[PDB]
Parts: structure tokens; sequence; C-alpha cells
């Protein structure tokens, strides 16, 4: 999954 | 405190000590050779050979190489493969297997390290949690659940757990089971509980349940330096940069974009419609829980700097028109999108990744009311033609209760203050 709106991924890199 | 040498290993303290002071020195070129001399004297020397592993680690600083760390990885590996491994020497050449495992980006690798690890000490705690952390890693959230689960069964105690159980439960859209084990786990004070990403989450699952203390939470994680500031609480940033909720296209320097947008706002407008009416799968809902209530989806052209050739066939003019403007057809931190909103839709408080870009709103069809978007403490209204500019980094909000869709078109730009180079290196998001 990505972080493109928000910050919901335990890590978005 | 460890004890790293077994029986045999004792009777050659004096050479691997030797060779670990060359090591320590620095001199870690001629303290390979030598721990290489000593696996060739004594190849089932565990200590030996994980003298040989860390030498290959500093080496691969030194030469800032992937394959000579990825030897080291192996050579890691090998201490374990070894007979009659002192316990506390075997769980530190495997715990720095998966360290750096995890540095490559080798996190499916690095599962099998630690279930290894969990598997070899069914009693430490502290590496049943690094295990959960290598599922969260891969997006497996199910089979992180259960380990923190499994620990917490066991050590209700653990402030590491409980925060990763609330942050796991909260991704979840279980905000309210949430909130106790963020707030316990930071409160806690264990090591690794520290993190943003729970003053991040325990916050806005506080604002959810209408807790007015959420902002007492973002108070202290600013204090704490995970966030620029109680209103901006992105955890992806460059230090620095002009930090402000609302931007005007020439402060931003990207004026040119910016008429470009407006002068051709009706083709870009024709083409979403057009893939509203005759290829409406292309539009996809938000699927990152920012919604409280309503209907509202996204048609993606670019996402991290990477063109959606597909999408780009349902807007070829559009695509056309971006393709002149690298500030953000090369955004690697942002997207190109359409985002259709309808009544009765309501989009909790929240705060994008990075700091790192911009975001323009083209106005495309926009209700005469009911449509409004606030960011920190303004809010504002799009207008059909017109170009908004807000850093989405800040807290914001939107609303739509009009009595028809709401068309825009979302263009992400880097932070104008970014170095070219910053541009080339930063990691995608
Ligand atoms: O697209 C919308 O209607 C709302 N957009 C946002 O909240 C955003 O761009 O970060
Ligand atoms: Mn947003």
């Amino acid at each position: 999954g990505k972080c493109k709106d928000g910050l919901g991924e335990y890590t978005c890199t | 405190k460890p004890k790293l040498l077994n029986k045999f290993d004792k009777t050659i303290k004096a050479e691997l000590d030797a060779a670990e002071k060359l090591r320590k020195r620095g001199k870690i070129e001629e303290a390979v050779n030598a721990f290489k001399e000593l696996v060739r004297k004594y190849p089932q020397s565990p200590r030996a050979r994980y003298g040989k592993a860390q030498c290959e680690d500093d080496l691969a600083e030194k030469r800032r190489s992937n394959e000579v760390l990825r030897g080291a990885i192996e050579t890691y590996q090998e201490v374990a493969s070894l007979p009659d491994v002192p316990a506390d020497l075997l769980k530190l050449s495997l715990k720095r297997r998966s360290d750096r495992q995890q540095f490559l980006g080798h996190m499916r690798g690095s599962l099998l390290t630690l279930q290894r690890l969990v598997q070899l000490f069914p009693n430490d705690t502290s590496l049943k949690n690094d295990l959960g952390v290598g599922y969260l890693l891969i997006g497996d959230n199910d089979n992180a659940k259960k380990v923190y689960e499994e620990v917490l069964s066991v050590t209700p105690n653990d402030g590491f757990a409980k925060v990763h159980y609330g942050f796991i439960l909260k991704a979840q859209n279980k905000i309210a089971e949430s909130i106790p084990y963020l707030k316990e786990g930071i409160e806690s004070g264990d090591p690794g509980t520290d993190d943003g990403r729970f003053y991040f989450h325990l916050g806005d699952a506080m604002q959810r349940v209408g807790n007015k203390e959420a902002y007492k939470w973002y108070e202290l994680g600013h204090k704490r330096g995970h966030f620029a500031s109680v209103w901006q609480r992105s955890l992806y940033n460059v230090n620095g940069l002009k930090a402000q909720p609302w931007w005007t296209p020439k402060e931003t320097g990207y004026t040119e974009l910016v008429k470009s947008l407006e002068r051709n706002w009706k083709l870009i407008r024709d083409e979403g419609l057009a893939v509203m009416d005759k290829a409406k799968g292309l539009f996809l809902p938000e699927d990152e829980n920012l919604r409280e209530k309503g209907d509202w989806s996204q048609f993606t052209l670019w996402q991290q700097g990477r063109r959606n050739e597909n999408a780009c066939k349902g807007a070829p003019k559009t695509c056309t028109l971006l393709e002149k403007f690298p500030e953000t057809t090369g955004c690697r931190r942002g997207q190109i999108k359409y985002s259709i909103m309808h009544p009765g839709t309501h989009v909790w408080p929240h705060t994008g990744p990075t700091n790192c870009r911009l975001r323009m709103h083209l106005g495309l069809v926009i209700p005469k009311e009911g449509c409004k978007i606030r960011c920190a403490n303004e809010t504002k209204t799009w207008e059909e033609g017109k170009v908004l500019i807000f850093d989405d980094s800040f807290e914001h909000e939107v609303w739509q209760d009009a009595s028809s869709f709401r068309l825009i078109f979302i263009v992400d730009v880097w932070h104008p203050e970014l170095t070219p180079q910053q541009r080339r290196s930063l990691p995608a998001i």
C-alpha cells in the first residue's frame, strides 16, 4: 500500500 | 556482559582479541585478512566467523557496496550454521543480519530470519516484537496483529507491543479500541514507543471520536521533535522548508504551470467528464480511511513521478499538456489526478505524509454552494477554472453538501525550495 493522501501505512517509503 | 566464546574459542582468545583490536582501530582492511586467517585456521570458530562478518559490515560502510554487505549478510548466517555457538553470539549475529537485510530491502528475507530468531529463542519478547515489525514492513498486518496479541497475552505491560497493536487497530478502523493501546504504549516510555507515527495516529483517532485531548498529544509530539508544528504533522520531511497552509502562484514560482492549467481548464474538465461518462471505472474510491461518510473517488494520471499509460489514454490532451511541466510530472512524492466528491461527504481532518510537496487544485465542476476545504485555521472554496494551492502536510478537512457532484484536478509539485539534487535523491512516496 502507498501513502498518497495520508499516513496510514507503517512505512510509506 | 555478553558471553560470546564457546569452549574452543576460549583457547584462542588471544588471536581473536588480536584481530578484533585491529577492527576497533578502524584498520578494517587488515582486520578482515586477520579474521579470514582465523577462519581458515579454525573453520568451526563462531567468534572468528562473527569477526569476519563484522569487518565485512564495516567494509560495506567504507566502500558503500551492497555486494560486500550482501556477503556480510551470508557470513552472519554462516555463524549460525557452525556448531556450539553461544546464545548471546547466536542472537547478535542473526539480529544484525535482519537489520541489514531490512537496510537492503530484503524484507521477505529479513522475515525468515526473524521467524528463525523467535524459533531459536521462544522466550525472548523483544524478538517477537521485531518479528511483528517484520510483518508490518511487508504490509502483512494480519500476521503482525497475531504476533503482538501473542506477546500481550504473556506480557500485557510491554509498551512496544501496545503502540504497535494500537497502530494495527487504527489502521483497521478500530478507532475507539486503538486509543488505549496507543496512549498507554507511548506513556509506557519503553524503547521504540516515542515514535511520531503513534503520536500522529493517537491524535487522529482522538479527533474522530470527539476527544478534545487530541491536540494535547499533537503538542507533545511536537515538543519531542516529531512534528514540525502542531498543525503540520507530516513525518517524511526536509527540515527548513517554508511552511505555510496556503500559497499563491507567485509564491511558488510555478506561475507558468498555473497559467497553463487556468487557460486550458475546460479541456481538462471535458476529458474528466468524458471518463466519468464512458469509463467511470478509472475512478477509484479513496482507500485510506479518510472519510467519515460519502462518496469520494480519484482518477490518477501520475503517481510517484510515473505516468500511468492506460489512464492517460482517457485524458490524452491533459497528459500531453502536463508533459511540459517536470515540476509536477517529476514529483515522485506527489500525484496528478482528477478528484470527484459527491454530496453527503465529510473527510476527516488529516495530513499528508511529506512536506516536500505543494498541492494544486483546479476547479472543474464546482456547485454554487456546499463545497469547502479547511487547511489549518482557514477555510476556502473552489472556483471553476481557478487554482488553489495549499501545503497538505498541514491538517486539512473537506466537506461536500451540495446538490450535485464536485470535480477538481489535483496537481502536486515539488516544494519550490527543494534543490534539484534533493528532487533527484529523495525516495518516492
Ligand atoms: O480531492 C478532494 O476533494 C479533497 N482533497 C484533499 O484533501 C487533498 O488534496 O489532500
Ligand atoms: Mn488530503
